[PDB]
């Protein structure tokens, strides 16, 4: 069902009132007075500004941004070096190297990332089947170098051992819908 | 095979027996196909595996804690086509898909058995067997391996 | 009816059989291995020999009216004498149809240009020179578009690796942006997938 | 042996288009040298010109010869409209390479190359 | 909890050290060496062993979902305990 | 809190002085802001 | 919204339009967050019986193209489908 | 118009690759075998082209395996010996092979296992 | 009546049917030139017949346009002259012709 | 004769000067080339979408959502109604982001500067509900072949709703300022002036042809999705200049609200992703009871779905025209090759055209037109 | 039990539609306005 912009219903007159009006714009300025008076509208509006050190912007659980491995509650890791994420890693960014463990159990010896390459996607928190790594809502880690940003497992066990108290709860919530 | 299980049902499992430090057993994954049974039975003439119950209850491996050591133990790994009876060194260290598998042979002895021997990152991480319809016939010796 | 699965129709494979009989039986010449598709498209392979007759009578003739040239392309495939597969994804409007026409070339086999009827092409063939290899008569302008000014090789072919050779990198030694070899920190891992256990038992090859 | 030509037919009108070539970078490079504010002598330039000529003296084929001449006309181009830069066009000399050494023994101390 | 080498170094939880000749070890000058101080090993020692009547056991480690698949462990080896491989909690039989 | 303003500006923070050694009237970043808090704050919950 | 009155109506001749009534910013006038633990539905796919694979194999039903006019392996004027049916304007602003 | 050469075809100068890079790299033309683990088939049908391997050393600052060579990771795929050998003598490469390592055929008389007079009699079932 | 047609490029053709019937007759007349054995005359033909037919079964653009079902009455005559054009260069090749030069044996096998 | 060159203030021109007009424009493509068709053939079906995000970064979805409709008709499936529901939803917001992103870069690189920073605070509602959805602002890996990834949350329709109650009202307030000012008028009118027959041959495709009289939308010709269901009245327009395409974006602006109304009003319940656990993965309660929706997660995330040998050439009326995309595979997760067709291309095949005989501070308007993003196409 | 988010029975009505205000007015007037101004100063 197509349409028509830029075109009058029919031929146009040649009415003094209309010449008369369209002289007045072109004088005048009404079209232009117009712009200004919105523009005045929206001077003496609510800005949507924030402070942002003491203001934060809204977001939903279901962020990404920096890296946490997690533990059970028992003080135990997750990871188990099942490798999922090195092999759905888009980038290839992860580089693992497993080991058995003096306990007999499995688990890592490697587990780093380059947060230059993660493209922050999602993939690796899909995979693992028992929610170890989990990209979290911390944005805020900027650095001053190239090798702050070469994370692995002891940085990731500690971002864990810190934000666990929020990871917690937005998966909680997260998790029914997935 | 299909796309879900219709099992609301409860499982098995099976204690784990020792064999051996080359071959890991674990025996709740066993779906009974014999090949270790006829493979022992056969070529390395053994005659110490065999299989003791009937029903679920079954069970493959030794009535004791017997050590199957001989200087073919070591291809059961390659024949089991699950993860039962894996290699303990190899074990917990890498993945296929990650290697970077390139072709060889054998010096152990002089036979020239072909041999598939597996990188990692620029590291040697398993070696395996390669098919000779002459020389080897896809098996090769705990030694080389 | 099943509810993942879409409909196989009839109306489109009976339609394009019958307009690829039309092109065959017109042009018995510069035309081969026509076929259609199990999901409703049509392929008309062709000498190289023949591409501007084929261009013009597809755009020209009533019947066909395939005018937009939506998409030109390459592909390689190393197993073959005549290893490039040039490709052209056309577009009528009037009877709101796609059709798709192949012609296979080589490194050392330049090709005829289209650039006298889809002028989209003088772009698309400034493409293909600079990726893969292949070369186009009667072409105005013909120069690397994409890559750098100095690069040299043919990288969209399956060759040329992805790395590529040369890095590049500022040396305060001289104040200019030189190009050294690749010498990486990462190697570029490479993961076999491809798993033995056939699926489609109906695409098969025997001995 | 029975093969499809392309714009030319034999070695000699190969190498005819080829002296043409190389007449417009001899007269070329002076305009390089002076616009984009290089450091090399003129008689540098030409010989890196007759040393990327000399590196391809083992070629038979004209279709061969026929495609180098089309890449070296674009470069040309791509040169004298400047587009290439002091870097586009220092590219060549390989000046932040030590020359690979070909001594057998340093090759031996230095790395794992035969 | 982590122990230290000659050089002062905190060893790692899986014996990573740099021995005293090895250049490898600037990066740290006039920085810190980032490791964790809760050993997994110790933290699932400490953990009691779990009894049970039922030879057979379910684990699932913790929440319902949220933790490791559904794995059944056998008991009947009166020697010694039943691990669970992916959370490493032992159970023994009554 | 201040539930009768607009979105994003209807929860905010006062930080503090000196945090850890340090001294932060002036000098203020947006990562003293410890997790069990910061998940409200940025507007994924309700409750604290 | 806590601006005042004259405000209102200085901006609203302004503009020409009301604003209090479609505002860009949010005040309340969300859905709350902390909303409460769904369950959910699931395909048609998840019974116990009648559901086997060869059925809805879906990437099976897949098959080679069928060739013509290959090198090896009176009529009418025809076309690869029907032509365009002209379309009509709209019922509701056909112009502009 | 067409023309009467028979020389062999060599593309190495439109290729863009170094001396280096294109002589001391020997290429292997080969079938990659069953990765006995399995017992699939669908691999061993192809003919593959690699390369020799190369330098493969560790990153000093953390550990990665970095290398020099670019084409350490380029396996090329192929229907035939022959098709495989154009390609590579054309590109200029030094070509080895490994020929085709196929299987016997086998008389499985099942019912041999449970025999009278042979040896193959098992003591299992 | 008019004023314009909808597009950009085009013209108030105040003569139609004329230059139809011209361009019709044009290209029988060069298919004349052409091999009965050639399938563009044997289906051209009767498609330029059929036109012509309908040009003169109806003498009202506004009726003849959607009649033929194509486009618009301009269109039409520019898709006429393009044909024509075709023609022309049609002649001078000779497609209707054999083959050329057959492909080898594995160039059209999908998979590889 | 005064030939001189001109960057920003990616897009490196070349123009050949004669006095104050031109008499050519030669754009230098490449700037933003990486190899994204170098690297896929190197990847699986499902890490390659990211590519489809980055590739006109605008709208991303549009993107994703003609990538998953190659590999479905590769792979002979469909998926569910919801899926295809929400998938039309997410495409006219984007639709609308994309219109909005061209038209006030063009008024800013004008000098116009106020509907930008207007419009974006809008844009950045959107963003909160691609976030509430996906779980990152923009590069979204939503949508996915065999469907979608997650269910909608409990918190967004009504927030869709209220925010299409007042965009409206925005638009016409940007209209106030526009559409009718003689200043934009004069920097747009006889601008860009194109016929139907050279854009046809030159490739040009959506806007820049259906500002030129023609009827083309790939939405209402050759459906891929329900937009066969709703009503969406198509604009055009007459004669063929910038402010012509302009009113265009505008009116699809529109009849984008009058689509998302009755997605909203009719959206079913049911399932996201179809299942087929050979294809995509299944729930994670059940990946965790059960053992084999394990081994396909299993499978599915270390090697990507097989798919069967074929080959296609998709279609889109993404904000621009015809993304297309020739997919070739083997009977392999890695496929072969992945042909991107991005608008731009042409449209800058047709530039040096549209600037014959105009002045030096129109080709901006004409890039403006052309909604020129570059990511879609260096490729 | 299921809940998936959908919608009630119907939502409201939205406005996809062109509200550009008629305002002002006559040329007439406000020509003989300025007029009358320009007299008055004039005088
Ligand atoms: S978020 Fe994506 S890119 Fe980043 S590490 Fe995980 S899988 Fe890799
Ligand atoms: S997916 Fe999880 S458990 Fe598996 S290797 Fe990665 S982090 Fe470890
Ligand atoms: S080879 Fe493995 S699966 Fe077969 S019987 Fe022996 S233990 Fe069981
Ligand atoms: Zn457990």
């Amino acid at each position: 069902t197509y349409k028509y912009v830029n075109k009058k219903e029919q031929e146009s007159e040649v009415d003094m009132k209309s010449a008369t009006d369209n002289a007045a714009r072109i004088l005048m300025w009404t079209e232009l007075i117009r712009g200004l008076g919105m523009t005045l509208s929206y001077l003496f509006r609510e800005p949507a500004t924030i402070n942002y050190p003491f203001e934060k912007g809204p977001l939903s659980p279901r962020f990404r941004g920096e890296h946490a491995l997690r533990r059970y509650p028992s003080g135990e890791e997750r990871c188990i070096a099942c490798k999922l994420c090195e092999a759905i890693c888009p980038a290839q960014a992860i580089t693992i190297e497993a080991e058995p463990r003096a306990d007999g159990s499995r688990r890592t010896t490697r587990y780093d990332i380059d947060m230059t390459k993660c493209i922050y996607c999602g993939f690796c928190q899909e995979a693992c089947p028992v929610d170890a790594i989990v990209e979290g809502p911390n944005f805020e880690f900027s650095t001053e170098t190239h090798e702050e940003l070469l994370y692995n497992k002891e940085k990731l066990l500690n971002n864990g051992d810190k934000w666990e108290a929020e990871i917690a709860a937005n998966i909680q919530a997260d998790y029914l819908y997935r | 095979g299909s796309d879900r299980s219709r099992f609301l049902e409860g499982k098995r499992a099976v204690e784990d027996k020792n064999i051996g430090p080359l071959v890991k057993t674990i025996m709740t994954r066993c779906i009974q196909c014999t090949r270790c049974i006829r493979f022992a039975s056969e070529i390395a003439g053994v005659d110490d595996l065999g299989t003791t119950g009937r029903g679920n209850d079954m069970q493959v491996g030794t009535y004791i804690e017997k050590m199957f050591m001989s200087e073919l133990s070591g291809n059961v790994i390659d024949i089991c086509p699950v993860g039962a009876l894996t290699s303990k060194p190899y074990a917990f260290t890498a993945r296929p898909w990650e290697t970077r598998k390139t072709e060889s042979i054998d010096v152990m002895d002089a036979v020239g058995s072909n041999i598939v021997v597996s990188t990692r990152t620029g590291e040697v991480m398993r070696i395996l067997p390669r098919m000779h319809e002459d020389i080897n016939e896809e098996w090769i010796s705990d030694k080389t391996r | 009816k099943r509810p993942t699965v879409r409909p196989r129709s009839d109306v489109t494979h009976k339609q394009l059989s019958a307009f690829g009989e039309y092109v065959a039986e017109i042009l018995p010449k510069y035309v081969q291995q026509v076929q259609v598709s199990c999901l409703d498209e049509l392929e008309i392979c062709i000498h190289p020999d023949g591409v501007i007759p084929t261009l013009t009578f597809l755009r020209d003739h009533t019947n066909a009216q395939f005018k937009s040239l939506a998409d030109l392309t390459a592909v390689d495939v190393p197993t073959r004498q005549n290893r490039f597969e040039i490709v052209y994804n056309l577009l009528s409007l009037r009877f709101n149809s796609r059709i798709r026409v192949k012609t296979y070339a080589d490194e050392l086999t330049p090709i005829d240009s289209i650039v006298s009827v889809h002028i989209a092409a003088n772009w698309y063939e400034r493409e293909v020179w600079d990726m893969f290899g292949v070369f186009f008569f009667n072409h105005p302008d013909l120069r690397r578009i994409l890559t750098d000014y100095g690069f040299e090789g043919h990288p969209f072919r399956k060759d040329f690796p992805l790395t590529g050779y040369v890095e590049l990198r500022y040396d305060d030694e001289v104040k200019r942006v030189v190009a050294e070899p690749v010498e990486l920190a990462q190697e570029f891992r490479k993961f076999d997938l491809n798993s033995p256990w056939e699926a489609f038992p109906a695409y098969r090859q025997p001995p | 042996t029975s093969v499809k030509p392309i714009f030319s037919r034999d070695l000699n009108e190969a190498k005819r288009r080829v002296r043409e070539l190389y007449r417009a970078w001899y007269r070329e490079v002076p305009n390089t040298v002076h616009l984009m504010q290089l450091d090399i002598t003129v008689k540098q330039g030409r010989d890196k010109v007759r040393e990327m000529f000399m590196k391809n003296a083992h070629v038979t084929d004209p279709r061969v010869v026929d495609l180098l001449v089309i890449k070296g006309k674009m470069e040309l181009q791509e040169t004298i409209k400047v587009w290439k830069q002091r870097t586009h066009v220092m590219r060549f000399f390989h000046e932040t390479e030590t020359p690979r050494p070909k001594d057998f023994l340093s090759k031996f101390y230095m790395g794992h190359d035969p | 909890g982590v122990q230290v080498s000659p050089s002062g170094e905190k060893i790692t939880h899986t014996g990573q050290v740099y021995d005293e000749k090895d250049y490898r070890r600037v990066r740290f000058v006039d920085r810190q060496k980032e490791v964790n101080e809760n050993f997994a090993i110790d933290l699932i020692a400490q953990q009691p062993v779990n009894e049970v009547e039922h030879r057979i056991i379910a684990c699932d480690g913790g929440g319902g979902a949220l933790g490791h698949p559904k794995v059944y462990i056998n008991l009947d080896k009166e020697t010694k305990t039943g691990t669970c491989g992916y959370c490493g909690l032992q159970f023994k039989q009554h | 809190e201040d539930n009768k303003q607009f979105f994003g500006r209807h929860r905010w923070v006062i930080y503090t002085t000196e945090m850890n050694g340090k001294n932060t009237f002036w000098d203020v970043d947006g990562s003293m802001v410890p997790p069990e808090w910061h998940r409200w704050l940025h507007c994924m919950t309700d409750d604290p | 919204a806590s601006a005042t009155r004259v405000i209102q109506k200085l901006r609203n001749w302004a503009s020409g339009q009301d604003l209090q009534a479609k505002l860009q910013l949010r005040y309340q006038e969300i859905a709350k967050r902390t909303q409460p633990p769904p369950k959910l539905p699931v395909g048609p796919s998840h019974k116990l019986s009648n559901n086997y694979y060869c059925t809805r194999d879906g990437r099976r039903e897949v098959v080679p193209p069928s060739i013509i006019m290959s090198s090896q392996k009176e009529k009418k004027a025809v076309t690869p489908a029907p032509p365009m049916k002209r379309w009509e304007l709209s019922k509701d602003q056909p112009y502009l | 118009q067409l023309i009467t050469v028979d020389e062999k075809l060599d593309i190495t100068t439109l290729t863009g690759v170094p001396e280096e890079h294109i002589k001391t790299r020997k290429v292997r033309i080969f079938v990659p075998a069953r990765n006995n683990m399995q017992s699939g088939v669908n691999n061993t049908k192809k003919w593959k082209m690699e390369f020799d391997t190369r330098e493969r050393w560790e990153n000093p600052l953390m550990g990665w395996a970095s290398t020099a060579d670019p084409l350490s990771n380029m396996v090329l795929t192929f229907s035939a010996k022959e098709d495989a050998i154009a390609f590579a003598e054309k590109n200029g490469w030094s070509y080895d092979v490994e020929e085709k390592k196929v299987p016997k055929p086998k008389s499985k008389s099942y019912g041999a296992n449970f025999s009278w007079n042979k040896r193959t009699r098992v003591s299992t079932k | 009546l008019k004023k314009t047609t909808g597009l950009v490029g085009l013209a108030v053709c105040d003569t139609p049917h004329e230059r139809l019937t011209i361009l019709y007759t044009k290209t029988l007349d060069i298919l004349k030139h052409f091999p009965k054995h050639a399938a563009y005359r044997k289906y051209t033909e009767q498609i330029t017949n059929e036109k012509l037919d309908m040009v003169k079964a109806e003498p009202d653009v506004k009726k003849l346009e959607a009649l033929l079902q194509g486009g618009e009455v301009e269109e039409v005559i520019l898709q006429a002259e393009k044909e024509l054009s075709l023609a022309r260069k049609m002649l001078k090749w000779k497609p209707w012709e054999p083959l050329v030069e057959e492909p080898p044996a594995n160039q059209w096998k999908w998979p590889i | 004769n005064m030939t001189l060159n001109f960057g920003p203030q990616v897009l490196r021109l070349v123009l050949e000067l004669s006095g104050e007009m031109v008499r050519k424009c030669d754009p230098h493509i490449g700037l933003l080339h990486r190899g994204t068709e170098k690297l896929i053939e190197y990847k699986t079906y499902l890490q390659a979408l990211p590519y489809f995000d980055r590739l006109d970064y605008v709208s991303m979805m549009c993107n994703e959502q003609a990538y998953s409709i190659a590999v479905e008709k590769l792979l002979n499936i469909q998926p569910p109604p919801r899926a295809q529901w929400i998938r039309v939803l997410f495409g006219e917001i984007t639709r609308i982001l994309n219109h909005i992103m061209a038209v006030t870069t063009h008024a800013l690189d004008i000098g116009a500067m106020t509907p930008f920073f207007w419009m974006f605070e809008e844009r950045e509602k959107m963003f909160e509900f691609y976030e509430r959805v996906s779980g990152a602002r923009m590069h979204a890996a939503y949508i996915r072949p065999g469907g979608v990834h997650q269910d909608l949350p409990l918190g967004l329709l009504d927030d869709i709703y209220e925010f299409s109650k007042n965009f409206s009202l925005r638009i016409d307030e940007v209209e106030e300022m526009l559409t009718n000012n003689r200043i934009w008028r004069n920097r747009t009118v006889d601008i860009g002036v194109v016929t139907a027959e050279d854009a046809l041959n030159y490739g040009f495709s959506g806007v820049m042809l259906r500002g030129s009289g023609i009827q083309w939308d790939l939405r209402k010709t050759q459906p891929y999705d329900v937009y066969d269901q709703v009503e969406f009245d198509v604009p055009i327009g007459s004669r063929g200049d910038c402010y012509d395409r302009y009113l265009c974006r505008v009116e699809e602006m529109r009849q984008s609200l009058r689509i998302i109304e009755q997605c909203l009003n009719k959206m079913p319940p049911g399932e996201i992703k179809v299942d087929d656990a050979k294809v995509s993965p299944p729930k994670r309660a059940e990946m965790k009871t059960s053992m084999e929706s394990l081994i396909h997660h299993f499978k599915l995330y270390t090697e990507g779905y097989q798919v069967p040998p074929g080959a296609t050439y998709t279609a889109i009326e993404a904000p621009k025209g015809e993304f297309g995309v020739y997919l070739v595979s083997d009977g392999s997760s890695r496929p072969y090759r992945c042909k991107i067709k991005a608008p731009g291309f042409a449209h800058l095949a047709g530039l040096d055209k549209m600037s014959k005989g105009h002045m030096l501070a129109d080709v901006v308007a004409i890039i403006g037109t052309q909604d020129i993003v570059f990511g879609e196409i260096d490729r | 039990v299921k809940q998936d988010m959908p919608p009630p029975g119907g939502y409201g009505p939205i406005d996809y539609k062109r509200n550009l205000p008629r305002r002002g007015l006559s040329g007439y007037s406000m020509f003989a306005v300025g007029i009358g101004a320009l007299i008055f100063g004039y005088w």
